[PDB]
């Protein structure tokens, strides 16, 4: 019985780490790729935008997507809500990367202790991602986003635009972070036996 | 509960840890290279490929 | 261009559901005594 116990624990820990790396990739992708919201057929003017970066069409029956925005320079971010959301998503990415670094502690530190460490860090990353996703719609009142989507757009109001893959992928990342955190807690309590 | 463990018994590992400080250099020989290598991978992929 | 993002939202959901299903399978493995 004990050998099966240890084998299942080891394998499930390996899968947990694999999915942790996958969630870190997801967090990096959503943080970088600017496809959180996008135009629609009824939108006055095309483009897309993410946490900080935004590309907007010139509006002459072509693309000419002029692009502007960078987390390094906070001046060009449209709104304070966007700045807060970008900072929270960055903090979540740093936290999950810290857990992937803390995987190195398995040589020396006790397995339960490091499992609880990454459990808490993944939970904190999930909380940060939740706050980022809840705060990001608050900045839709910005003049750039309103000029893009239209006058009907507003605070926590999608309007004419449509959410693109990055937003739903961030929500999926939130769910993944919660389940991975609980998984890490259960594994840490399970190694103790 | 899930494991019959109270909040403290299930979440915080405040039962051992500090005591393990003599092995601080032991962690750093693998913690620091991992963090730098991980930082480079996100840095270079972000600027070269993702954007 | 077809300015429709239904397809991309669709694929994003399939991958997300796959990942979540694998995680719930990990829970099925551990919680099973
Ligand atoms: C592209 C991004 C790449 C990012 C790079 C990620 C890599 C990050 C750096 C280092 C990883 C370090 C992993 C070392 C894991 C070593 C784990 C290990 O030592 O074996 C046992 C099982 O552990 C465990 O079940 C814990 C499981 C550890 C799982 C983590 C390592 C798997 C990495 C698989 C690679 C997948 C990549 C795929 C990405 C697409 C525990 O030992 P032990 O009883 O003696 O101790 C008891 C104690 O009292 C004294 O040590
Ligand atoms: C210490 C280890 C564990 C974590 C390191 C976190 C690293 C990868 C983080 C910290 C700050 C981050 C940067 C912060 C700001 C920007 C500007 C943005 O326009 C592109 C991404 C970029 C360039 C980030 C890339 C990733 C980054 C370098
Ligand atoms: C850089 C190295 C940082 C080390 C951080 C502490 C790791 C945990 C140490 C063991 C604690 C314990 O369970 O006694
Ligand atoms: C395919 C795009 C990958 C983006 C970088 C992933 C880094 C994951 C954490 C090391
Ligand atoms: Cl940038």
């Amino acid at each position: 019985y004990h050998e099966h116990y240890m084998r299942n624990s080891r394998a499930i820990g390996v899968l947990w780490a694999i999915f942790t790396i996958c969630f870190a990739i997801i967090n990096v992708v959503v943080f970088i790729q600017p496809y959180w919201v996008g135009d629609s057929v009824s939108t006055p003017k095309p483009g897309y935008f993410g946490l900080f970066h935004y590309c907007v069409g010139s509006g002459l029956a072509g693309r000419e997507l002029t692009c502007r925005g960078s987390f390094t320079d906070f001046s060009t971010i449209p709104s304070s809500a966007f700045k807060a959301a970008a900072f929270f998503v960055l903090l979540s990415m740093v936290l999950i990367l810290g857990c992937i670094t803390c995987f190195s502690l398995f040589f020396f530190c006790n397995t339960a202790t490091v499992y609880k460490i990454c459990a808490w860090m993944q939970l904190l990353a999930a909380l940060c991602l939740v706050l980022g996703c809840m705060i990001f719609p608050d900045g839709w009142d910005a003049e750039t986003i309103r000029d893009m989507c239209g006058a009907k757009t507003g605070k926590y109001s999608l309007g004419d635009c449509s959410v693109r893959w990055a937003y739903i992928l961030a929500i999926i990342g939130i769910l993944n972070a919660l389940i991975l955190s609980f998984l890490a807690f259960v594994l840490g309590n399970r190694q103790t036996d | 509960c899930l494991d019959g463990k109270d909040c403290a018994s299930f979440f915080c590992c405040f039962e051992d840890c500090h005591i393990r400080i003599a092995k601080m250099d032991s962690y750093a020989r693998i913690f620091f290279p991992t963090a730098f290598c991980l930082f480079n991978l996100v840095y270079w992929v972000s600027y070269l490929y993702l954007g | 261009d077809s300015r429709d993002y239904s397809t991309e939202l669709s694929v994003t959901v399939a991958v997300g559901a796959s990942l979540l299903f694998l995680n719930i399978l990990a829970f099925a493995a551990l919680y099973y005594k």
